């Protein structure tokens, strides 16, 4: 039942994790629309590098396209394709 | 046994959907656990 | 392309693996350096698609992990620490 | 077949390790898909 140190260390270490990212964080200059859902699941670097001088950064990226509902005052919902950046590989790098 | 295995390979291949690189819930593997038990003394 | 209903459901309020800094969980243990500094926990995440709602747990459990803990003077210790997990989540009114 | 089946059974059963309720990494799903395909080709 106790997670051994070796297993905790492996699973916490800097790597791509499913991350729920607010669409406005990816499309900050959208003024016209709000989005449903408001967040999308993306693969993004996360976890720890266990050195305050190291950070977890992507070394390989790609895109994914999703159908998102786009809502505007005084008109029907639209559903349209939107692209998001994915992280495929991460490394602990000096800040 | 090889027919059952074909079915289960297809079902397992079906879980990813468009979610390339994404993890899956362990609940979504239960069909396979149950089916591989059903192939022991059977297959 | 990920179809709208697939994105909508995968984004919606549910437990997700979340890399949590140990000092967020043990704010009274900041005399220590923990390795790893973060742990993977299951925690409510995703979106409620309604500014009036928040994604909160309705079922909880604990997980115990071996974590390395260092007082900057003494030697490394490896000790059990318990963390709260979220097993089920709902969108509930903020107020 | 039999031993490869028993092996995959034991891997699926143990798949969470101590990570109870945690999602299964895509890499592990691909490994399972590969193992299940090698098991179909075996048998």
């Amino acid at each position: 039942e106790v997670v051994k140190f070796m297993d905790v260390y492996q699973r916490s270490y800097c790597h791509p994790i499913e991350t729920l990212v607010d669409i406005f964080q990816e499309y900050p200059d959208e003024i016209e629309y709000i989005f449903k859902p408001s967040c999308v699941p993306l693969m993004r670097c996360g976890g720890c590098c266990n050195d305050e001088g190291l950070e977890c950064v992507p070394t390989e990226e790609s895109n994914i396209t999703m159908q998102i509902m786009r809502i505007k005052p005084h008109q029907g919902q639209h559903i349209g394709e939107m692209s998001f950046l994915q992280h495929n590989k991460c490394e602990c790098r000096p800040k | 046994c090889a027919a059952e295995l074909a079915a289960l390979e297809a079902e397992l291949a079906a879980l990813e959907g468009p979610w390339k690189g994404y993890p899956i819930p362990y609940g979504k593997l239960q069909f396979l656990i149950k089916k591989l038990k059903q192939l022991k003394v059977a297959c």
